[PDB]
């Protein structure tokens, strides 16, 4: 492998070098917040529709009670990940009908009226890109009903007591929040993040920003139809790389491939005997007597509940992970939207 | 005879069970004909009984009933039972007992231990028959699959998944085998099965119609 | 579900909601003839044991409880079911096999043994599946002078598959030097006379053996149990006996080609999903009645003790076994307000519970 | 031992997700190093006055 | 001489796999970033690496945390003086006390003990007669080994699942010191920071 | 007592894997604290929201 491009810096005791030029570069950085909310019914799962099965089960104590807890916890916290990123502003703020921010060009990442859910362009071009995994967030009981062409792994999923759960905000307020935060950021400045919004024309907050970094605000106002270009032409590079390339979202469709892995990984160990006679509860139930079927069932319902302990112990994990992510995603939510920030590279 | 040999090309999967599936993946152990595996042409115009490796493989490109019944047995002209298939074009007879028999067994157009007879349908009705023949726990199995050609030259490139006939509980030990010709230019395919590892695909009209060996290549076991 | 006598205020998954089943189906297949079990159980000799016999037995109804009123026996040891569930289950075919062993070998007759009967006479096999039925014969079976009808395998040069039988008589080599069909030096004849005796110890009395072996495969049933076939029904939510296993789900008629030698259909989880009327040719779905989860939103029990219910991935304008519809189920008793406030109690998809004075109500908003 | 393995195979995938997650935790490793070290774009080189 | 315990480990099925990057390659990407951050300062970060004198540097970053820059240029002598004693100061620690990289000897010890002890649980009978397969499988019949071979199979299970566990959360405790130690070469190599502790 | 032994085992092991999860998350929780420690307490900090 290649580390990278050989150089040799020619430094000298007597010699520096200055830019006498600039560029403005647009970068994308995609962090995941949430994930999928699951329920899991243990006497539907492990048992399903048994009464011995379900006496035998309450002999085993409060092991289903704390896994509810336990998936009860990362339910609440996925919506506490989502509230501590996108809900920031106390006021959602509108941009004003005029679009002349000087010369700068915000089109493609301002929302349109044409549609009845508010979202921009590149939002409706990130939206397009994640091929989600259809999960029951939506009710679907009448098409799980409904013997229509072949069963699909929803249904199986469903039937065997897994639920989805619906995220408590919806795309269209989480759209609303971030349409909020970019009329703030657009018209006020990092003034809206201290308290009221304060107007400025964007043309002194942006010699604000070059003042921040370290350039006299003489630049931009000389040089003003050029980072105006460079920015627009910047946007339209990152809309035409988000047309074409389709694997730079690679993380959340990481995130819905690993939720519906588990919940199939799950689905798929229920026909395993573990040392029983059959995989299936009724044919030893009909197959056999009163103890030897008790034997059969005790074996099937650790085989599960191991089962069970694995998939909340691989989810609690995940769900420490993304509280991780969700928490980087709000600090640069804080500290690179609703002001400047002078530490390299974040 | 003539003795040739042909490329097996992909054929030879069978129904592992009588149940339904449809749109799964389903990965099965059983005594299997590996792909891409070296089968013999046998041409009949002359004759030594050949062996019954854990099972064998027919392929017969001919028609009309030139082709007919197959002897199964250690050996032969009584000291041991023998399964015996007699097929004609009206009835199927299956019989396991010693019989008589001379040293080229065939059926002319124009006993005393016995025990097991047997009679249902005939078998038969640009023409290939498959056939599976199987001995496991004391029980004998028939799969069997009837597919159309373009061009009689060799193996067709596809996959036609064989169905079962019967189940018969024979019983005895199978080490031997030879077939059976009608007499007033035969050729057929003898391929052994061998205890493989498959991974067999259904549609969502519940027929295979794609499989993968196991042990073919990496890229197999990639699979699996 | 909290185990206290008070609860705070916010939204508890307490319990699950399921559709009973009203009805109870049974299809077995129609079939009138009696079997023959009167037939296998006596007889005036056994065969041996090197020639068992088996008897194919199919299309028929089985009685088991006239099989203790034929022999008295003790051991009627089952392998894979019980001996007082054979009656209720059903499956495709038996096999009786008979045959005279002594009383010291009764305990070979058994999967993955280890023996003189089981390694060269009679083996069964590792899944063997159903019954083996033995009792004392010293009545019938033993003569004063010895008896010379009942043979066994001494020794062989290789070891018997599972239901495999010989009937061969071949001098036994155990050298270099061929036999030449005289029974010399290392030449035995492998057959070997039991020689049963009255005078004899209890271990080694006669003792008649008949192993009944269950086919439990995916084939049309042809021989079990006598149960009453009732009628069909369909689109309700019953419990069903299709030739032997049971269940709980809602029938309908299904458009899955099945193959005519196919019998049952499996989901991913090896459960049954589709499955064919033993006496019409016809197939049917087997799917699940109604279920859910159900949630409780409660105020505190300081403050009031009404709830509302949300009955979560049901649409209750359709089965519901002040309504409104939300994205997160549907809920009960609930009034929905056309306003906008801070989100008190979580609910769903943009909807919020609370308890104002517009009485007191629980109401829902956006 | 072939008969220990004949009587794992009826434990369904409990060594396939742990292997999964082995394989998942041995990546994640080498993203760690590249995420820490692999910094910069071109391998700088000092003059050799010192 | 004697049996290893890497050997116990590699002939019971347990196998360490390599780092993709090399020593080399870790010591090649720490020189380049040496070399930077020694010639250009923090524009190598931000973009091409323009060069400047060391002094001039140094009085940039003088000037970063509030002192006038002649205080650099009238003590020069003695900060380098200063610098170098400090350098051999560390120099002389690091060849005197081995107390300071504890935490990657606690590392290395986790990462052995966790194999050591998944290969000693393999001597345990959890229940059955044996520990030994072999000795299970030639001292009984089919029935009573099987039951045997489950016990067995159940207790390795458990133990294998128990070591999965426990290394996924080290793998997350791992995963945030290396986030941690990302930022701190972004922040403190590539540019100067002005939190107070970082 | 095996099957008790057993059912002991299980629920003591689910007891230490929860105390483990909830130590990585408070041991998180005071990295930060001692972060806000260093960084508000000790000095004046220009990060928004920090
Ligand atoms: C500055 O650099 C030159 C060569 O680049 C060298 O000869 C000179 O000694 C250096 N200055 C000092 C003070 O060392
Ligand atoms: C902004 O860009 C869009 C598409 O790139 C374009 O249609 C629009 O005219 C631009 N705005 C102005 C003021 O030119
Ligand atoms: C089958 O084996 C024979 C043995 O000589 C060989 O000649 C022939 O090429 C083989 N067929 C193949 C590899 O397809
Ligand atoms: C019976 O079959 C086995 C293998 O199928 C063989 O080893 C044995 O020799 C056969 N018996 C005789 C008498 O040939
Ligand atoms: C399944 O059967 C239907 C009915 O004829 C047919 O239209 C469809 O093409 C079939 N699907 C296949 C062969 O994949
Ligand atoms: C035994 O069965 C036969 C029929 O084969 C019957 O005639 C006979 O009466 C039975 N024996 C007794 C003691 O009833
Ligand atoms: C059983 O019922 C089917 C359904 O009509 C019928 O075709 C068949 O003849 C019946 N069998 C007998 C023995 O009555
Ligand atoms: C299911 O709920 C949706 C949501 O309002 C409704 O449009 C649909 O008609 C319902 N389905 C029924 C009542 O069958």
């Amino acid at each position: 492998m290649s580390l990278g491009a050989e150089n040799s810096v020619a430094y000298s005791n007597n010699s520096i070098a200055i830019p006498t030029n600039f560029t403005i570069s647009v970068t994308t950085e995609i962090l995941p917040v949430s994930m999928t909310k699951t329920s899991v019914d243990c006497t539907m799962y492990i048992c399903g529709d048994s009464t011995e099965c379900s006496n035998l089960l309450l002999q085993y104590g409060s092991f289903c009670t704390q896994l509810k807890r336990a998936l009860t916890g990362i339910a609440v916290e996925q919506d506490k990940n989502t509230q501590e990123v996108f809900a920031q502003v106390k006021q959602i703020y509108k941009t004003p009908p005029i679009k002349y921010f000087g010369g700068f060009n915000f089109s493609q990442i301002l929302p349109d009226p044409s549609k009845p859910s508010k979202r921009s362009f590149i939002e409706d071009l990130l939206f397009n890109k994640v091929t989600l995994a259809d999960a029951g967030f939506i009710k679907q009981y009448g098409d799980c009903l409904g013997d229509i062409a072949a069963r699909d792994l929803i249904c199986a999923q469903k039937f065997n007591g897994l639920t989805v759960l619906p995220p408590l905000l919806t795309d269209e307020m989480i759209a609303q929040y971030t349409s909020a935060l970019l009329a703030g950021t657009i018209t006020s400045g990092w003034t809206f993040g201290a308290g009221a919004a304060l107007q400025i024309p964007f043309a002194m907050q942006m010699a604000y920003r070059f003042n921040g970094i370290g350039v006299t605000q003489n630049v931009l106002y000389e040089n003003q139809k050029l980072i105006a270009n460079q920015f627009n032409s910047a946007i339209g590079k990152i809309q035409d790389s988000l047309s074409s390339t389709a694997s730079a979202l690679g993380k959340l469709q990481d995130v819905v491939n690993h939720n519906a892995q588990a919940l199939n990984t799950l689905v798929k160990q229920l026909s395993s005997k573990f040392g029983a006679i059959s995989s299936v509860l009724n044919d030893i139930l009909s197959r056999l007597d009163k103890v030897e079927a008790e034997v059969q069932i005790d074996r099937l319902i650790t085989g599960r509940l191991q089962s069970l302990q694995t998939y909340v112990t691989q989810q609690l994990i995940r769900a420490a992970e993304i509280r991780a992510s969700a928490n980087l995603a709000a600090t640069k939510m804080s500290e690179c939207v609703l002001g400047q920030s002078k530490r390299v590279d974040f | 005879r003539t003795q040739s040999y042909t490329n097996s090309f992909t054929r030879g999967v069978y129904y592992p069970d009588k149940v339904f599936r449809s749109s799964v993946l389903h990965s099965t152990h059983d005594l299997f004909l590996p792909f891409f595996s070296n089968v013999t042409w046998f041409h009949a115009i002359h004759n030594p009984a050949l062996p019954f490796n854990d099972g064998v493989y027919f392929a017969s490109t001919e028609k009309s009933n030139i082709i007919r019944g197959w002897i199964f047995g250690t050996t032969l002209d009584s000291k041991t039972q023998s399964l015996l298939i007699v097929n004609n074009a009206t009835n199927v007879v299956i019989k396991v007992c010693e019989f008589q028999f001379c040293n080229d067994p065939f059926l002319d157009v124009y006993a005393n231990n016995c025990t097991f007879e047997y009679v249902s349908q005939p078998f038969l009705m640009k023409n290939l028959r498959e056939f599976v023949f199987k001995n496991i726990d004391g029980y004998f199995k028939i799969y069997s699959k009837h597919t159309p050609i373009n061009l009689e030259r060799d193996l067709p490139q596809g996959f036609s998944a064989l169905e079962p006939l019967v189940d018969l509980p024979i019983g005895i030990n199978i080490t031997r085998f030879q077939t059976l010709l009608a007499l007033h230019a035969a050729a057929y395919y003898v391929g052994y099965l061998q205890p493989r590892t498959f991974l067999l695909k259904y549609n969502e009209n519940g027929t295979i119609t794609d499989a993968v060996d196991c042990a073919l290549d990496p890229l197999s076991e990639t699979k699996c | 579900t909290l185990k206290s006598f008070t609860v705070e205020k916010g939204i508890y998954q307490t319990s699950n909601f399921r559709v009973q089943p009203t009805e109870s189906i049974v299809r077995f297949p129609n079939i009138t003839n009696l079997c023959p079990f009167h037939e296998v159980f006596n007889a005036t000799t056994f065969a041996s044991v090197y020639a068992w016999n088996r008897k194919r037995i199919s299309n028929c109804v089985a009685d088991y409880s006239v099989i203790y009123n034929f022999a008295p026996f003790f051991a009627f040891k089952c392998y894979g079911v019980s001996p007082t569930k054979l009656n209720d289950l059903c499956f495709t075919n038996v096999y009786a096999d008979s045959f005279v062993i002594r009383g010291n070998e009764v305990s070979q007759i058994a999967p993955g043994q280890t023996g003189n009967i089981a390694d060269y006479n009679y083996k069964l096999p590792d899944d063997f599946t159903g019954c083996v039925i033995a009792w004392n014969s010293n009545k019938l079976d033993s003569k004063p002078s010895g008896n010379y009808n009942y043979l066994y395998r001494l020794l062989r040069k290789s070891k018997l598959k599972p239901f495999e039988r010989d009937i061969s008589t071949e001098i036994y080599q155990a050298g270099n030097k061929p036999c030449n069909g005289v029974a010399g030096p290392n030449c035995y004849s492998p057959l070997q006379s039991y020689g049963f005796r009255p005078t004899y110890g209890v271990g080694h009395q006669p003792y008649r053996v008949v192993v009944l072996s269950f086919e439990l495969l995916h084939a049309p049933a042809t021989v079990c149990g006598p149960k009453k076939s009732t009628n069909l029904v369909k689109n309700k939510c019953v419990n069903f006996n299709f030739n032997g296993l049971t269940g709980t789900g809602v029938l309908t008629e299904s458009n899955k080609k099945f193959l005519p030698f196919q019998q049952f259909g499996r989901d991913i989880a090896d459960t049954t999903d589709a499955v064919r009327d033993p006496q019409t040719l016809e197939i049917l779905d087997i799917t699940p009645c109604s279920f859910g989860g159900v949630s409780v939103i409660t105020p505190g029990t300081n403050t009031s003790n009404q709830v509302a219910v949300l009955y979560q991935g049901v649409n209750c304008t359709e089965v519901p076994v002040n309504v409104f519809q939300t994205r997160a189920g549907c809920l009960i008793g609930a009034e929905y307000v056309n306003n906008s406030y801070e989100c008190d109690i979580p609910i769903g998809a943009g909807i919020c519970a609370s308890y104002q004075t517009q009485s007191q109500s629980i109401i829902a908003y956006t």
